[PDB]
Formats: C-alpha cells, structure tokens, sequence
C-alpha cells in the first residue's frame, strides 16, 4: 500500500545487505544485482511500416522503488506489513522465528549467529559472481524478447512476397 | 475552474519504520473484517 | 476447496490478512467469496531483548515475544499484548549465556518456591 | 513437411508455391517447439530427483 | 505473495529445502526471486526405539 524506506542504521545483525539495498551513489535506485542484470540483458523499419511499439505504463525507476520498499519491508517488519499495518521487530528476533517455523528451536540461532551471518554473505557474493561470470543464467527471459522480435521479422518479410500477382509494390501496379 | 490535468504518479505515500537493536511494536486491539472477491465460472452455452 | 473447506495459511489467498473463514454465494454466470479475515488495530512500542540470563543460565520463551515495560519484564503473544509473569513453566533452558548477543538481566520466579516454604 | 503434404513431389506445384512467402517455418518453428515442450513437461514432472 | 509476504510451508515451492525467506529483484520484462534456504549438512547414525 505505502512505499517503505529503508532506516540509515545498517545494524542488521551482521547480516551485510549492501549487495540488494537501492545504491544512492548511482542516478537510478537500482540495486548492484538489479544493474547487473540490466547490464546483462532496425527498431525504425517496423515503424516505417504502421508497427507502433508503446511504452510501458510504469516506468523502470517505479517498480524498482517498488522493489527496494519491499525489501525495506521485509527486513524491517518481518511479514506482519502484508497482513496490516507494519511493526518493527528486531532482525535477530525474525530469523529466530523463521527458524522456529520449520521445526528447529529458535536457541540455535543465537548459538550460531556469526557463522550464520557469515555463510548468508558468502552466499550472496557467491550468487553475485555466478550472475556476473555467465550469460545464460537469464535465459527464460531472452528468449522471450527474441521469440516476439522474430514474429515481426517475419510480418515485415511477408510484405515482400508477390502472392501470385505481377509485383509486390503496389505504386508499381 | 475545472479541466482537465495531467501529472506524474504517486505509488502512494511515504512512510519509515523506526527500526533498532531492541525495540518490539505489539498490537493490543483488532479487527474483524469482510472482503468480497468475485470470480467468473463460466460462459453463454451457444452454438452455430 | 481451501478457504471455505477449511482454514488455509496461504497469504493473501482467502481475503487479505489472517484468515478465518469464508461464505459462497452464487451470482449470474459466477460466485462471490465473502472472507472473514483478522486484522490488528493499534500498536504500542515495548523494549526487547533476545533472551534472558537468570543464574547463569539462558532462558528462552517457550511462546512469545520478552515485552519489558520501563520497569519489569512480561512475555507475550505476538499477535494481543497479553503480560505474563516470567516463569520457569513458560521458559526453558539452553546454555550459558555468554554467546547470546543481546542478554540481559533480569530474576525469573518459580512457582514451587512458595509451597515448599509453606511445607 | 509441408512441402510434400501441400505438393506431391512436384516441380511446378513448389514452384507456384514459392510464391505464397515464408509460411512453412512458422509451422515447422511452431511444431519444433510443441515437441521440446513436450521433452520439458516430461522432464519436470518426473525429474525430481 | 506466499514467499516474500510469509513463510510457505509447500515443499519445493519457494526454493529447494525448508524455506526461510526470498528477496525480490527487478528486470528487464520480468522478475527475479533470490530464496535463503536451509539444508542439513552432516549425518550421523543411530539406534532408536
Ligand atoms: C558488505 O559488503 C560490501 C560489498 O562487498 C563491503 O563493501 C566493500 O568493501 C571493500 C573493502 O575494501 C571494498 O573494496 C569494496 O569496494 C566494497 N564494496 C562496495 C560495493 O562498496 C562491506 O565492507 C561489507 N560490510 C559492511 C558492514 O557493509
Ligand atoms: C477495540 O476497539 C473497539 C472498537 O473500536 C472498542 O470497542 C468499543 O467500540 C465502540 C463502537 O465503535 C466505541 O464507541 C467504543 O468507544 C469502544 N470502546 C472503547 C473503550 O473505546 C474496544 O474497546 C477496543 N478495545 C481496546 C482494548 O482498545
Ligand atoms: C510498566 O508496566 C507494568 C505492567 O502493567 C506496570 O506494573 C507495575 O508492576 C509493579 C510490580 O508488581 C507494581 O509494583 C506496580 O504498582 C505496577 N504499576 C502500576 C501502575 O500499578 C509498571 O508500573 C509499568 N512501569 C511504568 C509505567 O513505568
Ligand atoms: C548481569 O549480571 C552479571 C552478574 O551479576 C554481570 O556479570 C558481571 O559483568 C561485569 C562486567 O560488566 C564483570 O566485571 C563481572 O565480573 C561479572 N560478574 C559479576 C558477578 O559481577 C553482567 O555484567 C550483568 N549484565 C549483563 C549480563 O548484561
Ligand atoms: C545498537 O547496539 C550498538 C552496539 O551495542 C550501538 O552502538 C547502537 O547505538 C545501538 N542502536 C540503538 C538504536 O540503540
Ligand atoms: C514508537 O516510537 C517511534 C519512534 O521512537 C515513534 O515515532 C512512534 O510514534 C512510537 N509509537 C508507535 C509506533 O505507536
Ligand atoms: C550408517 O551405517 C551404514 C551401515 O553400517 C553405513 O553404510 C552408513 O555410511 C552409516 N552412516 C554414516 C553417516 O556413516
């Protein structure tokens, strides 16, 4: 319902998420992830011929600040902003009941804290060089883009067909 | 007078939650509420 | 099958917010679901704190959330403020507590106490 | 196959048919697919482990 | 909705293993889920009753 922000305080339990967080030094939002996979994703021929192509209704900047009050909310007010209004808890406290959920003691948690921290940031800059070193790990979307340009090559190439008659150009005839 | 207007859009409004080490907000009343959602199940049976 | 045959966990699914319950009704050429949903009114800030560290023990709520007031100290569900006195029924043990990030001090009352004085 | 289904193995009838434009690949491109799909339906549904 | 805005109980769904949380990420015509999953990693034996 609301867009979010983010507290200036990164005391998140040691939790570093530096990686996903809007960078400020930047002109857009976008998230390092975000850019790198912007980063790692003729148009005047069919318009020429009445194939108008629309802009989008929201724009880029929007769903990224979209993006980046959703994460603000789930790492400031846990889950409990879906249902209604948003209530601050400490990030500590969230992992230890989303542990709780799935079986295992909370105590668990506040024994492992650092390793915990530490394996979650490896894990992300893990994820971080997977996304920077291959190109295909982004394939469901390519494929989508290339699947529809391709259709309008053909459309535009049906319009040099003759169709049985003695030109394709219709000045000519 | 009135006409007409165009502008930029607004996702809503702004908020913050104050977010620290040791501070826990925890409700003390509620609500009960109705919602209505409509779902379409089927169509016209015709035939040509 | 979910929300009216039962009471699903899926959020958003059946209303918007904790479900309880739903009502069918029919409509031309469609249904409408009246869903039943819970909603919490107005907070209250409260200081917390992870766990607490009685005798060199830590303790942990079995249920809920350590709410302290500016004075004293209650455990709570996390859905109604509801103040309990700290209990070694409601808590269990794990530990010392010097790896607990977050302890604090507080006494934990035992119930078996006054009725052994008493005997 | 299009061109043996709408022409039966003949000479003029492909080449009047070369006139009609790229309609054989957008069949063929279409059934190709279908059948990749396939191979992938049967891949996650069974592929579990 | 069930992986951001909750913990989904349904297996497999939300990542591979017990599901924890999941970060969204914007892009191009599309969206990108990024799940924290929790895996047990060390087996030992024992004799139960
Ligand atoms: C969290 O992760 C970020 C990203 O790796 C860390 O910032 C890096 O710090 C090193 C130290 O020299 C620099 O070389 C990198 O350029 C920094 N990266 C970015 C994106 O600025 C940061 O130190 C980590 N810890 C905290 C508490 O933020
Ligand atoms: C929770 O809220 C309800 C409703 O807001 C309170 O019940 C009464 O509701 C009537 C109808 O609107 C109001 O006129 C009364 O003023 C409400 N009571 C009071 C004391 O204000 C209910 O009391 C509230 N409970 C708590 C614990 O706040
Ligand atoms: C904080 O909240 C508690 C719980 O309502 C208040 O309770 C006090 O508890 C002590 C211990 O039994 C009593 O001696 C006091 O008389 C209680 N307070 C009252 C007003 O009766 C506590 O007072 C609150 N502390 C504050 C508001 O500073
Ligand atoms: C809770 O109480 C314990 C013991 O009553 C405190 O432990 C003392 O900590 C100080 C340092 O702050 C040491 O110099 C003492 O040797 C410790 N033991 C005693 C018996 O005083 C502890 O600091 C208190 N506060 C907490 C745990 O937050
Ligand atoms: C959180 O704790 C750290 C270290 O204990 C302290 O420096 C910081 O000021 C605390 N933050 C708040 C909001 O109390
Ligand atoms: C809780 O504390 C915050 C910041 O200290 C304050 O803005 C707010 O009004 C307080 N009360 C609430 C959230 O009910
Ligand atoms: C448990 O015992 C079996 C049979 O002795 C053995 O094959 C297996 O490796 C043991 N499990 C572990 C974790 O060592």
């Amino acid at each position: 319902k609301q867009i979010y922000k983010t507290p200036p305080i990164k005391d998140f339990g040691g939790f570093n998420f530096s990686q996903i967080l809007p960078d400020p030094s930047k002109p857009s939002k976008r998230s390092f992830i975000e850019d790198l996979l912007f980063n790692k994703v003729l148009i005047c021929a069919q318009k020429f011929n009445g194939l108008t192509v629309l802009p989008p209704l929201l724009t880029d900047e929007m769903i990224a600040q979209y993006t980046s009050a959703l994460l603000a909310g789930t790492i400031t007010s846990g889950w409990t902003f879906g249902a209604g209004a948003a209530l601050q808890i400490p990030f500590a406290m969230q992992m230890a009941y989303r542990f709780n959920g799935i079986g295992v003691t909370q105590n668990v948690l506040y024994e492992n804290q650092k390793l915990i921290a530490n394996q979650f940031n490896s894990a992300i800059g893990k994820i971080q060089d997977s996304l920077s070193s291959t190109a295909s790990a982004l394939g469901k979307l390519q494929n989508v883009v290339n699947q529809n340009a391709q259709a309008l090559n053909t459309l535009v190439k049906q319009l040099s067909s003759n169709f049985g008659a003695i030109s394709s150009v219709l000045n000519d005839i | 007078s009135q006409s007409i207007i165009a502008y930029t859009m607004s996702l809503g409004a702004e908020n913050s939650v104050a977010y620290s080490n040791n501070s826990i907000a925890i409700p003390t009343n509620f609500t009960i509420s109705v919602t209505t959602e409509i779902l379409p199940v089927s169509m016209t049976k015709t035939s040509v | 099958s979910e929300c009216v045959l039962g009471q699903s966990k899926r959020v958003d699914f059946c209303g918007k917010g904790y479900h309880l319950m739903s009502f069918p009704q029919s409509a031309p050429h469609g249904v409408v679901f009246l869903h039943v949903t819970y909603v919490p009114a107005q907070e209250k800030n409260f200081t917390t704190a992870p766990a607490i560290c009685h005798d060199g023990k830590a303790h942990f709520p079995r249920e809920g959330v350590f709410v302290s007031n500016g004075t004293h100290w209650f455990v709570t569900q996390r859905n109604f403020y509801e103040p309990q006195i700290i209990t070694t029924d409601n808590t269990f043990v794990s530990g010392n507590c010097d790896v607990v990030i977050g302890i604090v001090n507080n006494t934990v009352y035992d119930p078996l106490q006054p009725e052994l004085d008493s005997f | 196959d299009c061109t043996m289904y709408i022409c039966g193995d003949s000479t003029e009838c492909s080449n009047l048919l070369l006139q009609y434009g790229s309609f054989c690949t957008q069949l063929n491109r279409a059934l190709t697919g279908i059948a990749v799909e396939q191979d992938k339906n049967t891949q996650e549904v069974f592929a579990q482990v």
